[PDB]
């Protein structure tokens, strides 16, 4: 506990992501709302904007 | 026979065709899809993509 | 770190907004994605390797 910050311990986590053509499992936190068709609309789908 | 109209409907469909199918190129970019470039990286350095 | 745990998270709702309320956590380096805007972003299967 009392060596210099250069050799303190460090907990490091790597997170590998993927994006393959695939039905996605991991999304964030945004509520998904209903499907309004035959209107000029913003979609935000999975990864297309 | 009727071939000197026709060249020039061929001409201009295959300049139009040549014009879309560019878009398909990055021109050294790491995509071709703008919406895959802003979601993924930030403001700062997507400028230079 | 010769025997790093590799867990496969799949089938979740990554919320970002929860590591941050922690202890100070530095060097938050993404590479090919951006720090922020994490939470629009739907992956097939993630990988944590602590």
């Amino acid at each position: 506990p009392t060596y210099g910050v250069g050799h303190q311990p460090y907990r490091v986590v790597v997170l590998s992501f993927e994006l393959l053509h695939a039905p996605a499992t991991v999304c964030g936190p945004k509520k998904s709302t209903n499907l309004v068709k035959n209107k000029c609309v913003n979609f935000n789908f999975n990864g297309l904007k | 026979a009727l071939g000197k109209l026709q060249d020039v409907v061929n001409h201009n469909a295959q300049a139009l065709n040549t014009l879309v199918k560019q878009l398909s190129s990055k021109f050294g970019a790491i995509s071709s899809v703008l919406n895959d470039i802003f979601s993924r990286l930030d403001p700062p350095e997507a400028e230079v993509q | 770190v010769y025997a790093w745990n590799r867990k496969r998270i799949s089938n979740c709702v990554a919320d970002y907004s929860v590591l941050y309320n922690l202890a100070p956590f530095f060097t938050f380096k993404c590479y090919g994605v951006s720090p922020t805007k994490l939470n629009d972003l739907c992956f097939t299967n993630v990988y944590a390797d602590s």
